[PDB]
């Protein structure tokens, strides 16, 4: 599952933050529904947050107080702003989507490759 | 090559001397450094070894605890720091190069020795 | 989380031979699969990677273009496929699990690793066929050594116990190495006290159970 | 990948630090593996400075330069195995030749016997000379076969033990195997042994 792009992953210092930006590949009309995976690397897939078409921001449940989702409805581009960083969110983190390519067909899945996100001394 | 060991002398015991062997004609920071002793009428006995900085230091039973090497590889210096000393130490001590930078004791250059003797 | 190897024999050299490596538990069509060898006596050595699809796969040039992957996801598992079998390849193969998309994340900040390993399997390539020892006495000449001549067997492994394990105490029996024949060989020792060489026998017993091979062998001064 | 220290020597609890030259691949970082003997190789540190779930604390990363490092503060008496550092490149991964740490004990020099073959095996026209060098300490050590004073060269193999669980010693054999024919061409047979503990080596011998 390809032609989703996320980018912005980064070595940062314990309680730095950064903004994550998931994205599309060309020309995409809308992204009704995001949400953001995490698969450290002795895990699972675990899930951290989830826009709807419209909003509804729900989190995890380790996570409320530092992760931001929002949208971007003028370039499509779901974000996803963490803040106050800790030695226990290191991994990547992919990005799922339900893309709709044109203002009738019908919706379809999409899922990323996801960027690393180092946090230490 | 030339290897010159000093320090020795007349110790009591409990007290404490640092030996020193100075090496020319050969760059030391290569080669483990070893110190033997022979009492008279005895074998040359193994002392300790400095091996190159980094690859530790190893000791005989005898001295264990109480005597430790050091090295100045800048000055192609080794030094035997010798503390609580017994009798027992009393001794020809003597430097020697291990020639051999994989440590198998290829001591092909022996210092002349100093003398140590712990007695009151 | 059970990696599990599986399929390791013997092999006549440039033969060829599967590996399968049983997944269990995780979503396989996540994950990649690494197949890390290791000599006899070395350090680890990486030597292939498939990933859910067939669409990727790398490898590495000791066995560039002899060796085959291949996955299945039917059955989450995943298959080596190896041809022209050269006598070094003798090794123990693992399974590793790690990322998918391995490749696409590398970089200077991070690596991900391999979590899961499983256990390993012992192919060995030879022209050997299986043959127990020759017994041979290493005859004592405060403390003394003897010992036993354990020479030309094949496959591993053998033990060798003394006076029917009532002596343990000082047994060295020293680790197989492989002669130019392609058979191994080994000595077991032990010291004992020099004034019990008149008074006690020492027997080294032997046993190659490929062979069925059982010797004793009295070890006299 | 060149580890740089390779046979670190050791006491309990202590500190201790390793490192891995990166052999200037593209550098994407380090992550640090254990193994024991004849087992299945752990994760230890991923991403060279991040721990993996559930293991003790004493261990550490770190990204000195461009030379990663791997400090252990104190040594548990079970920590005693060989690590491995594990760069990624472009297409294909590489494990580092890898250290192995070991138990600090006070230098001992090997007891050297020699064995003549047996009358049983040189019938079958084989000799195997044994040499046996037991309980010594560090690991290097040097067998030379004399054979009528004459260093040979080619016709000998070495096995050597792993460490004692008790003592923390090695011993080895060396064997030197000739024709039943070339054996019968001479008289003496020794084997000269060098250690670091050793003042001078060692030989034993016999008269065939």
């Amino acid at each position: 599952q390809r032609q989703l792009v996320e980018s912005g992953g980064g070595l940062v210092q314990p309680g730095g933050s950064l903004r994550l930006s998931c994205a599309a590949s060309r020309s995409i009309f809308s992204i009704d529904t995001a949400g953001w995976f995490r698969q450290a690397p002795g895990k699972e897939r675990e899930g951290v947050a989830t826009i709807t078409r419209d909003g509804n921001a729900n989190y995890a449940d380790s996570v409320k107080g530092r992760f931001t989702i929002s949208r971007d409805r003028a370039r499509n581009t779901v974000y996803l702003q963490m803040n106050s960083l800790e030695p226990e969110d290191t991994a990547v983190y992919y990005c799922n989507a339900a893309i709709r390519t044109t203002v009738r067909t019908s919706a379809q899945e999409y899922w990323g490759k996801g960027t690393p996100v180092t946090v230490s001394s | 090559v030339q290897l010159q060991e000093s320090g020795g002398g007349l110790v009591q015991p409990g007290g404490s001397l640092r030996l020193s062997c100075a090496a020319s004609g050969r760059t030391i920071s290569r080669y483990a450094m070893s110190w033997f002793r022979q009492a008279p009428g005895k074998e040359r006995e193994f002392v300790a070894v400095a091996r190159r900085s980094g690859d530790g230091a190893f000791y005989a039973d005898s001295v264990q605890g109480r005597f430790t090497v050091s090295r100045d590889d800048a000055k192609n210096t080794v030094y035997l720091q010798m503390n609580s000393l017994k009798p027992e130490d009393t001794a020809v001590y003597y430097c020697a190069i291990d020639s051999d930078t994989f440590y198998s004791g290829s001591y092909d250059y022996w210092g002349q020795g100093t003398q140590v003797t712990v007695s009151s | 989380v059970q990696l599990v190897e599986s399929g390791g024999g013997l092999v006549q050299p440039g033969g060829s031979l599967r590996l399968s490596c049983a997944a269990s538990g995780f979503n396989f069509s996540y994950y990649s699969i690494h197949w890390v060898r290791q000599a006899p006596g070395k350090g680890l050595e990486w030597v292939a990677y498939i990933s859910s699809s067939s669409s990727y796969t790398s490898y590495a040039d000791s066995v560039k273009g002899r060796f085959t992957i291949s996955a299945d996801t039917s059955k989450n598992t995943a298959y080596l496929q190896m041809n022209s079998l050269r006598a070094e390849d003798t090794a123990v193969y693992y399974c590793a699990r790690g990322y998918q998309y391995w490749q696409y994340h590398a970089s200077w900040y991070w690596n991900g690793g391999l979590d899961y390993w499983g256990q390993g399997t012992l192919v060995t390539v030879s022209s050997a066929s299986t043959k127990g020892p020759s017994v041979f006495p290493l005859a004592p000449s405060g403390t003394a050594a003897l010992g036993c001549l354990v020479k030309d067997y094949f496959p591993e492994p053998v033990t060798v116990s003394w006076n029917s394990g009532a002596l343990t105490s000082g047994v060295h029996t020293f680790p197989a190495v492989l002669q130019s024949s392609g058979l191994y060989s080994l000595s077991s020792v032990v010291t004992v006290p020099s004034s019990s060489l008149g008074t006690q026998t020492y027997i080294c017993n032997v046993n190659h159970k490929p062979s069925n091979t059982k010797v004793d062998k009295k070890v006299e001064p | 990948m060149t580890q740089s220290p390779s046979s670190l020597s050791a006491s309990v609890g202590d500190r201790v630090t390793i490192t891995c030259r990166a052999s200037q691949s593209v550098s994407s970082a380090v992550a640090w593996y254990q193994q024991k003997p004849g087992k299945a190789p752990k994760l230890l540190i991923y991403s060279a400075s991040s721990l993996y779930s559930g293991v003790p604390s004493r261990f550490s990363g770190s990204r000195s330069g461009t030379d990663f490092t791997l400090t252990i503060s104190s040594l548990q008496p079970e920590d005693f195995a060989t690590y491995y550092c594990q760069q990624s490149s472009s297409s294909l991964i590489t494990f580092g030749q890898g250290t192995k740490v070991e138990i600090k004990r006070t230098v001992a020099a090997p007891s050297v016997f020699i064995f003549p073959p047996s009358d049983s095996q040189l019938k079958s026209g084989t000799a195997s000379v044994v040499c046996l060098l037991n309980n010594f300490y560090p690991r290097e050590a040097k067998v030379q076969w004399k054979v009528d004073n004459a260093l040979q060269s080619g016709n000998s193999q070495e096995s050597v033990t792993e460490q004692d669980s008790k003592d923390s010693t090695y011993s080895l054999s060396s064997t030197l195997t000739l024709s039943k024919a070339d054996y019968e061409k001479h008289k003496v047979y020794a084997c000269e042994v060098t250690h670091q503990g050793l003042s001078s080596p060692v030989t034993k011998s016999f008269n065939r």
